[PDB]
């Protein structure tokens, strides 16, 4: 019950800053160039360095033609609204937030650790006591998450960084939304997308459950449940109704994903009356001590390999393109907000 | 074997997101 007394003062904390955002709070010519860290139909991150501090920050970098040619302005909004609002130890924190004729600028803390994506493919996959290091972190995430009335929407080891202390640092909020009822919008990732979202129907926060199974299965597999060459032979896979498991996989997490990995919304574990505790209570989590967790006093199973604060040993290599910045304000009505 | 048959699928790298 200590849990619903720290919701409830975080959630007086979010509301505040959700119905009063701050907006322009930087500017491009504080920042220094460095290096691209990722690239995407829109935008890219580049780690940058703020001369005032010296500190390194990752900047993204959003083209807004761009983004309202993908109609993604109200989702591009949803992004920063809420990102400058939320508070969590397991939530990278958006630092500044500006934009200029051309785009949209959004500066978070860099997490030189690189992506959990990038160590999952290279060690092949995690030990289940590993894979439940992570898991209980997301665990507590979408539950302080979902308490504001947040979604997520995109939950996969190319959003989760790892910190200098082993811990996560969930990032991409570009499909994030603050939603009470049920929403419709076709959004995510193929391999990580629930069956209501394939089928078009009405969904809740219940996605961000099934995903947790499909990033949990793949953490502690090496490889998604449901994966092919094509969305679309993925899709049927997720709808068809069955999955396999690992010979390794423990009684404890197999039962534990068939309750996440569940097609039957009145079944799936995160969406019942016991809510998230479905999840904390399960037999798979016995030994996992949540207090701890939040409090980062657990020690982690994996320790990225620290080079400096601007190093980006532990991201790939992307094609360098200029920063243009037109002469003319474009979409201006459009991120008026921003 | 299972994990075989994922390496060798077109899937391994990042993974896009994808919507309407
Ligand atoms: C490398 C790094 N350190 N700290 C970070 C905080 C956020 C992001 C970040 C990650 C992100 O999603 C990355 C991945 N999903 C690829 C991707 C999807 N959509 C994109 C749009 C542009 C570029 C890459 C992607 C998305 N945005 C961020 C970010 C950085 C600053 O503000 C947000 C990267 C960070």
């Amino acid at each position: 019950e200590s849990v619903k007394e720290f919701l409830a003062k975080a959630k007086e904390d979010f509301l505040k800053k959700w119905e009063n955002p701050a907006q322009n709070t930087a500017h491009l010519d504080q920042f220094e160039r460095i290096k691209t860290l990722g690239t995407g139909s829109f935008g890219r991150v580049m780690l940058v360095k703020h001369m005032e501090t010296g500190n390194h920050y990752a900047m993204k970098i959003l083209d807004k033609q761009k983004v309202v040619k993908l109609k993604q302005i109200e989702h591009t909004l949803n992004e920063k609204r809420i990102l400058q609002a939320v508070n969590f130890p397991f939530l990278v924190k958006l630092e500044f937030s500006f934009k200029d004729n051309s785009n949209l600028y959004m500066v978070m803390e860099y997490v030189p650790g690189g992506e959990m994506f990038s160590h999952l493919r290279r060690i092949g996959r995690f030990s289940e006591p590993h894979a439940r290091f992570y898991a209980a972190q997301i665990v507590l995430t979408f539950e302080y998450l979902h308490s504001l009335d947040l979604i997520y929407r995109d939950l996969k080891p190319e959003n989760l960084l790892i910190d200098q202390q082993g811990y996560i640092q969930v990032t991409d909020f570009g499909f994030a939304k603050r939603v009470k009822g049920r929403t419709w919008t076709l959004c995510g990732t193929p391999e990580y997308l629930a069956p209501e979202i394939i089928l078009s129907k009405g969904y809740n926060k219940a996605v961000d459950w099934w995903a947790l199974g499909v990033l949990i299965y793949e953490m502690a597999a090496g490889y998604p449940p449901f994966f092919a060459d094509q969305p679309i032979q993925i899709y049927e896979k997720i709808v068809s109704g069955k999955v396999r498991f690992p010979s390794h996989f423990s009684s404890d997490l197999k039962d534990l994903l068939r309750n996440l990995l569940q097609v039957d919304l009145t079944k799936r574990f995160g969406n019942l009356k016991n809510g998230v505790n479905d999840i904390k209570n399960h037999k798979w989590f016995a030994t996992t001590d949540w207090i701890a967790i939040y409090q980062r006093k657990v020690e982690a199973p994996f320790i990225p390999k620290f080079k400096g604060p601007g190093d980006t040993s532990n991201f790939d290599d992307y094609e360098e393109e200029e920063i243009r910045v037109s002469i003319n304000e474009k979409c201006g009505k459009e991120f008026s907000e921003f | 074997t299972t994990y075989a048959d994922f390496i060798a699928s077109g899937r391994t790298g990042r993974r896009n997101a994808i919507h309407d």
